[PDB]
């Protein structure tokens, strides 16, 4: 009886993992947007913070290379509410 | 205060540690190797590591109890010592809690602090990965491959393990 | 709401807790040809509230010898970490909803045996301490196999959530491919608990009451609540490992039912196993554990593991 | 007689009934109706994170529907 | 090694660990994948005393994805003067931060 | 080092599909089907240049398409489709197993409309 | 090379078997009764003990 | 938060009856209600004298099987993997390793108690 | 061979649960050798998608790969599904 | 009114208190036996809430079941001291409540209230089963009368 | 580096100075021993679980594996000094200076 409900329930997970297959695509996108949106808001609210400092270039890369080098939360939630900036670092882990 | 939980917890497991390593009676030891073990399970737990987390956490409670056992039977006194009733004991606590003190205070302040080596007090949150989403949790998926990956670990483990039985009689039995 | 969502699991763990000291001493006296309570109040309903409020209200003897801080701490860690273990427990909703229950109900049943061993040793008695090392005895004696019967499960489960264990169990109980884990579970779940016939560290006829032999009052209640609130979570964890009840999520209320129906008959049985047999020597209960369930239980672990590769019925990890 | 053992397992029962009735309750109440959403994996926090958003009153069980496209 | 048996036996002892670029279970990539196979591919077969010296760049981009040091000096100087400025009631911030 | 090119918030602009979960996941198996090109063309991309500021046009079409898609079905049989995915939003878990019998209206209602 | 600090320093025994000690690893004991459940109310009975 | 919260009000509640029970009950103490509890006797030596461990052996390998529990914990984990070859194998080599161990320890008188 | 037929009974009377035991551990080793369904174990752990499956750039050769999902090229499942 | 309050708070502990008395487990003697019998099935103590436990400090009644000697005083005295209060004490039969059978003995202690106070009277040589649970109810009603919260309030 | 390296590495060196430093009993020296593998584990979880290097998840499980041993092997060792000298104490173990 394992046996049968336990192949069953695989057939099941393979129903869910597609699903998620479909939409992952759309999900990208909008994830891509989200990204730079909250990183050009970022840019746009920290040349004024810092105007009237020596020597900064705004917007400048800590990286050598040109590639694209995805943000880690302190870049992309740097200037924010601690609302967010918690549930977007330890929301997941803490969910019940 | 709850983007800091990470440091708090950390703050707790050094604590915990200057509470054993001043070395009262293993008992009271032991006691602060449990604490530092569980908010150890805390630290790792954040970080996504809630299996690694409840694993150190569930093998050095074992570990612990052992020593207990052990500790009535050989490492006990008429007066065991706490860290309230010893000038050795009580300096070695009040030093490593001071110490730290002072680098938790410093750190805050500045958001900085610089114990010989940098470090940035932002807060542990600045470094996690902003994005992610898989059926499932990446630290399993590397626990799980020790079976189909770590053959090798798996025999040099497992061996040892085999001759820390055989090493333990013969040690024992003289 | 969550605090509320608190509060409507412990105050009733509680009451639940107070009347299973009850329903085991009716159970014990019919069981003797006796009657158990039935004076104070009509069948005894409220000897468990004249028993509550007579301990709170008796002082409490802190004993000369003592360490005051660590038997202090003692009692309170085990009525604090007893309540803890029901928050993972799903009925069918769990309070807490764990990717890892399951190891975290090993890892709160193995930090609350350090109730024990630090009450003994605070008590600076030698009864005490005599009892308090007998509880490191019966540790050693079921945590290797304890562990590895759940694993043996769990690899038809998929997973250590326990909701998951709902769902598994959708069918067939688990009773019926795994009657030889069960078997052993049961004894395990007494030993862990500390319950007859391996009452072993109070053996009340060995070392009168044994680690807790110098508490007194409102902390010694605290000792008597957090072990009857175990017999109740082990066997509600019992009741969903082994036999799963179907969940409806429309009318969820009837999981609670025949889910509660199937935690007293269980809990009845750790009653009537009591009363049946005498007890182990606790040098007997490491030899029970170590040469006859552990080589059954690694034999079987071996099994489960190859059945499922052998059947293609391996679980989903979802 | 034995059936006077009853009353005792009876109080104790709907004493173990509660907790798990009061979950489902309460779980209802504040999710608008609906069971708590569980996330055991991160890509359903993204779902319920993007509920969140969607939703436009920052609630994750308030649901929008094609009545919500434009 | 200093016995290179691994090589001569054609057998993976434990190569399939030593770096985070290597193949993991799932096709799971690792945070800085790109940045270790650059400083890999670069200072591959040169030997350490050039690449100490010649692939200067990719460690040095390699040793900011890991321990982001300079990452978080930026954003530590950015919160500092911000705090600055708020303290002096010069700055407003918007409603989305 | 230079200064991190970014996009101009204007072209960030897209009209959203603000539907939440349930309607996804209850309308996925149709989605991968109909859609498949505009998505297909958009994750390669996604891959092949492994920067999100270029793959941005082609992120437009995935939306556009999608947008479409939930169209068609508002047009036609919006009433299977919302008796569907509101038994999905009622699950935890958001469960297929939960509701063949609402699904397979759904179902077959594209299959004659659609 | 003799020395003060190395004054009384005696050679190792010829075989390694340095003499057993004379410990006194005493044993525990206990009040076994009277009031005992086991002593039947009236029985001291004192118990040395190894464990 | 919602994990905290239910530990603190765990503990909250534990501490709260203790101090009810402390300080709510009319005290009396003098020196012979306070001291050991030995059957009416007065204790010989200490509660703090040493107290053989006769299942010392058994402790020490207790420590070892408890590792090996947490190599095999990941096996639920470790059966979804495409390449179940190698995994059984492995799985059924430690769980045997294991077993050869208890035998060898059994033979060897090393589980019977000190005498 | 009577000699070890005679020694399954001593040990069958005297420690049953070892001779249980061993007997269980042998089936765990031996059976998944000997079994018509250990294949599909493999082949279902390898059906079941955790990333995505990223397309190809159709270059005009590889008339192998399916150019939607629903083109009946590809592998299969209705072996699972039927099993 | 605050009398009324204390007179129902004195009430209710009273009720507590006396309707649930576990006693000491310790018989000296002979009349140990009627004490069994008064927990065997034809009695049942355990029905009015009487739980014997061992430990002198999870007690509430000493009840003094035998002949007391002259060895055993200190070890009375000891128990008794180390049970929490409130505490009460039932001599129960003659030779713990004035010496019995072996009053002029030189190892007898000539009553049990020479050593400990004696809240009860048990007579008897033994006092039969009923006669011992007879006196555990008479204790019940003293302590039914006792006025601990309504003397505090007029203290 | 973060703020959470900070204490994980304070943690190490004071259980590492604890260990340098003896007192009378050897088991709470084993205890110091035990302190500084926790404090490993957890510095090595950190920077595993961060990097998302996900085949080095078992690394710290290996060196709990291991931890114990030493664990296992200082235990067996201080039963045979408890036993020649009836106490654990380090003072004792000095027969071999000459
Ligand atoms: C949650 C469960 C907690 C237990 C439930 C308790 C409910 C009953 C109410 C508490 C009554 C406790 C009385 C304690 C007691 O016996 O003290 C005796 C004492 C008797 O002592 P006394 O006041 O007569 O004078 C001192 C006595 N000598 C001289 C011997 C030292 O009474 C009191 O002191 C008053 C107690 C508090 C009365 C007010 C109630 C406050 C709590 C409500
Ligand atoms: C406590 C504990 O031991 O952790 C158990 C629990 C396991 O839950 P977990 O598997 O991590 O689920 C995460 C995905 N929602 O852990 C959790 O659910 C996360 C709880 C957050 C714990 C952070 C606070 C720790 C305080 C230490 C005391
Ligand atoms: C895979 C998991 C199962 C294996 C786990 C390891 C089992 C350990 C076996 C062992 O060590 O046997 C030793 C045993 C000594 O035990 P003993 O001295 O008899 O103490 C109890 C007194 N009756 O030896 C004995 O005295 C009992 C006789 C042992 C003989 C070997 C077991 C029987 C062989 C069965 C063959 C398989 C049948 C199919
Ligand atoms: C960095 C360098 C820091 C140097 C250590 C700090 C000073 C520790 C105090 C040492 C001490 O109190 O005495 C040594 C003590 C010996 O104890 P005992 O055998 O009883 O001898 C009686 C003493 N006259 O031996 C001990 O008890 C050792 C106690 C070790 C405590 C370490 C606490 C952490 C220190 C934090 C600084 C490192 C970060
Ligand atoms: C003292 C050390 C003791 C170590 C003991 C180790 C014993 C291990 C015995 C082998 C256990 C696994 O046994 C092995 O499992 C695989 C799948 O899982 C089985 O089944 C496999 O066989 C072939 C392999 O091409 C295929 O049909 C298919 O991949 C699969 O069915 C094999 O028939 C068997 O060789
Ligand atoms: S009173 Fe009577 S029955 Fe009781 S001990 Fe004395 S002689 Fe025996």
């Amino acid at each position: 009886s394992m046996m049968k409900w336990n192949r069953e329930r695989r057939r099941l997970q393979i129903e869910d993992f597609e699903a998620r297959i479909a939409l992952m695509p759309l999900l990208q996108a909008e994830k891509d947007r989200r990204v730079l949106q909250m990183l050009r808001e970022n840019l746009e609210e920290e040349a004024t913070v810092m105007k009237d400092v020596p020597g900064w270039k705004v917007g400048e890369s800590v990286f050598h290379t040109t590639r694209w080098v995805t943000p880690m939360m302190g870049e992309l939630y740097g200037l924010r509410a601690s609302e967010e900036v918690l549930s977007a670092t330890y929301g997941f882990i803490w969910y019940t | 205060m709850m983007l800091y939980i990470v440091f708090i917890l950390s703050v707790i497991f050094v604590m915990g540690f200057v509470g054993f390593s001043s070395k009262p009676s293993p008992i009271y030891g032991g006691l602060g190797l449990i604490v530092s073990g569980g908010v150890g399970c805390g630290i790792v737990l954040n970080f996504g590591g809630s299996f690694l987390g409840l694993m150190v956490f569930l093998i050095y409670l074992g570990g612990m109890m052992v020593v207990f056992g052990y500790t009535t039977a050989m490492a006990t006194e008429q007066y065991p010592e706490i860290w309230l009733s010893n000038k050795a004991v009580l300096g070695a606590f009040v030093t490593g809690l001071l110490m730290e003190f002072f680098m938790v205070y410093y750190v805050l302040k500045d958001k900085e602090v610089e114990v010989v080596f940098e470090f940035n007090g932002l807060g542990d949150w600045v470094i996690y990965d902003t994005g992610d989403s898989g059926f499932f949790s990446e630290e399993a998926m590397g626990i799980a491959a020790l079976y189909s990956y770590g053959t090798w670990l798996v025999i040099v483990t497992g061996w040892s393990l085999l001759i820390g039985v055989v090493v333990i009689m013969e040690i024992t039995r003289g | 709401m969550f605090m509320i969502n608190i509060l409507m699991l412990i105050i009733p763990i509680l009451l639940a807790v107070a009347f299973l000291t009850l329903v085991e001493r009716k159970v014990l006296g019919y069981m003797q040809l006796r009657k158990g309570p039935n004076v104070v109040g009509p069948y005894g309903l409220l000897q468990p509230i004249a028993d509550a409020i007579k301990l709170f209200i008796k002082e409490p003897l802190r004993p000369a010898t003592s360490s005051a801080s660590m038997f202090i701490l003692a009692p309170i860690m085990a009525l604090g970490l007893a309540l803890t273990m029901w928050i993972p427990l799903p009925m069918p909703y769990p309070l807490i909803n764990m990717n890892l229950g399951v190891l975290f109900m090993l890892a709160m049943s193995s930090l609350a045996v350090y109730s024990i061993l630090w009450s003994g040793w605070a008590s600076n008695s030698k009864y005490a301490l005599i009892g308090a090392l007998r509880a490191v005895a019966q540790t050693i004696s079921y945590e290797v196999t304890l562990a590895i019967i759940l694993l043996s499960v769990l690899l038809m489960s998929g997973s250590f959530t326990l909701s998951t264990l709902i769902t598994t169990q959708e069918q067939m109980w688990l009773i019926l491919p795994a009657w030889p884990l069960a078997m052993m579970w049961f004894i395990s779940t007494l030993a862990e608990t500390n319950r007859a016939p391996f009452d072993l560290t109070e053996g009340e006829s060995e070392l009168v009451s044994g680690f807790n032999v110098e508490y007194a009052a409102g902390p010694f209640a605290l000792f008597f609540m957090a072990e009857y609130a175990n017999i109740i979570m082990m066997n509600i964890f019992t009741a969903i490992l082994f036999l799963g009840t179907s969940h409806n999520p429309h009318m969820p209320e009837l999981y609670t039912i025949n889910f509660t129906i199937k935690s007293l008959l269980l809990t009845m049985s750790f009653l009537w196993i009591r009363a049946s047999y005498p007890r182990f020597r606790y040098d007997q209960l490491m030899h029970l554990l170590w040469k006859n369930f552990l080589p059954l239980t690694l034999a079987l672990c071996m099994w489960h593991v190859s059945l499922p590769i052998l059947t293609s019925g391996i679980p989903p990890q979802t | 007689m034995w059936f006077e053992v009853l009353p005792g397992i009876a109080v104790m029962g709907v004493c173990l009934f509660i907790p798990g009735m009061a979950t489902a309750r309460i779980h209802r109440f504040s999710n608008g109706g609906k069971e708590k959403r569980v996330a055991h994996y991160p890509y359903q926090w993204y779902l319920m994170e993007r509920d969140r958003r969607v939703s436009g009153v920052n609630r994750s069980y308030v649901s929008k529907g094609l009545e919500n496209i434009d | 090694p200093f016995f290179d048996v691994q090589k001569r036996l054609g057998v993976d002892l434990d190569r399939w660990m030593t770096i985070q670029s290597a193949e993991q279970p799932h096709k799971i990539p690792s945070r800085c994948h790109a940045f270790e196979k650059e400083w890999i591919e670069c200072a591959h077969g040169i030997g350490s005393i050039r690449a100490e010296k010649e692939c200067k760049i990719e460690f040095e981009d390699f040793r900011e994805c890991l321990l982001r040091q300079k990452t978080m000096k930026r954003l530590h100087a950015i919160r500092r003067q911000r705090e600055k400025l708020i303290k002096e009631g010069k700055y407003t911030p918007p409603p989305h931060h | 080092p230079g200064i991190v090119e970014l996009p101009s918030l204007e072209d960030l602009k897209v009209q959203e599909v603000k539907v939440s979960s349930s309607v996804l996941k209850a309308a996925a198996h149709h989605y991968g089907a109909q859609c498949d090109k505009p998505n297909k063309e958009f994750m390669l991309c996604r891959w092949e240049e492994k920067d999100p500021r270029r793959c941005l046009e082609e992120g437009k079409l995935v939306n556009q398409c999608a947008l479409e898609f939930f169209r068609q079905i508002k047009r036609h049989c919006a009433e299977p489709f919302t008796e569907y995915w509101t038994c999905i939003d009622y699950s935890g878990l958001q469960l297929f197993r939960r509701c063949r019998k609402q699904q397979a209206q759904f179902d077959e209602c594209v299959l004659d409309k659609l | 090379y003799p020395t003060k600090e190395t004054a009384h320093w005696k050679p190792p025994p010829w075989n390694d078997v340095d003499p057993p000690k004379d410990t006194l690893v005493s044993n525990l004991t206990l009040n076994f009764g009277p009031q005992h459940p086991a002593a039947h109310g009236v029985l001291r009975l004192v118990m040395e003990l190894s464990g | 938060m919602n994990l905290m919260l239910a530990l603190l009000t765990n503990f909250t509640l534990a501490t709260l009856l203790v101090i009810i029970a402390f300080w709510l009950p009319q005290l009396n103490v003098y020196s012979e209600k306070t001291s050991p509890y030995e059957c009416g006797f007065d204790p010989m030596g200490s509660a703090r004298l040493p107290f053989s461990m006769k299942f010392f052996l058994v402790a020490i390998t207790f420590l070892l099987f408890d590792l090996e529990i947490a190599l095999l914990l990941p096996l639920p984990w470790a059966s979804q993997t495409a390449n179940l070859n190698t995994m059984l194998t492995m799985a059924l080599f430690l769980i045997i390793l294991l077993a050869v161990s208890l035998a060898y320890e059994w033979t060897q008188k090393g589980l019977e108690w000190t005498e | 061979a009577e000699r070890v037929a005679a020694f399954l009974k001593n040990v069958w009377a005297k420690e049953p649960v070892l001779v249980a035991s061993f007997a269980i551990a042998g089936l765990a080793v031996i059976l998944p050798t000997l079994s018509p369904y250990t294949k599909y174990s493999l082949m279902i752990n390898r059906a079941t998608p955790y990333n995505y499956p990223v397309p190809l750039r159709d270059d005009g050769n590889m008339p192998d790969v399916p150019s939607h999902p629903q083109d009946p090229q590809g592998p299969s499942l209705e072996w699972l599904k039927r099993l | 009114r605050g009398e009324y309050v204390v007179a129902k708070l004195d009430d209710l502990i009273n009720w507590a208190r006396r309707s649930s008395l576990w006693p000491m487990t310790f018989g000296l003697a002979c009349c140990a036996v009627e004490m069994m019998h008064m927990a065997a099935p034809r009695y049942d103590m355990d029905r009015f809430g009487v739980v014997f436990r061992a430990s002198p400090r999870q007690s509430d009644v000493m009840i003094v079941a035998g002949t007391l000697t002259n060895k055993m005083a200190p070890a009375l005295r000891k128990v008794y001291d180390q049970m929490p209060e409130p505490r009460y004490v039932v001599s129960m039969g003659s030779c713990a409540n004035g010496g019995g059978y072996y009053h002029y003995s030189y190892s007898v202690v000539r009553g049990c209230d020479r050593i400990v106070p004696v809240d009860i009277y048990v007579p008897g040589c033994p006092p039969t089963a009923e006669a011992l649970l007879y006196g555990i109810l008479q204790l019940q009603k003293k302590i039914k009368r006792e006025k601990r919260l309504r003397i505090w309030y007029r203290r | 580096m973060s703020m959470v390296y900070m204490n994980i590495m304070m943690a190490f060196t004071v259980s590492l100075v604890g260990l340098l430093m003896y007192r009378s009993h050897l088991m709470s020296s084993l205890l110091c021993l035990e302190g500084m593998m926790l404090s490993l584990f957890v510095m090595a979880a950190l920077t595993i679980l961060n990097s998302h290097f996900t085949l080095a998840s078992m690394m710290p499980i290996i060196l709990l594996v291991f931890a114990a041993c030493e664990a296992a092997l200082g235990l067996s060792l201080l039963v045979m000094v408890s036993n020649t000298y009836g106490t654990d104490y380090v003072q004792n173990l000095n027969l071999l200076q000459c």
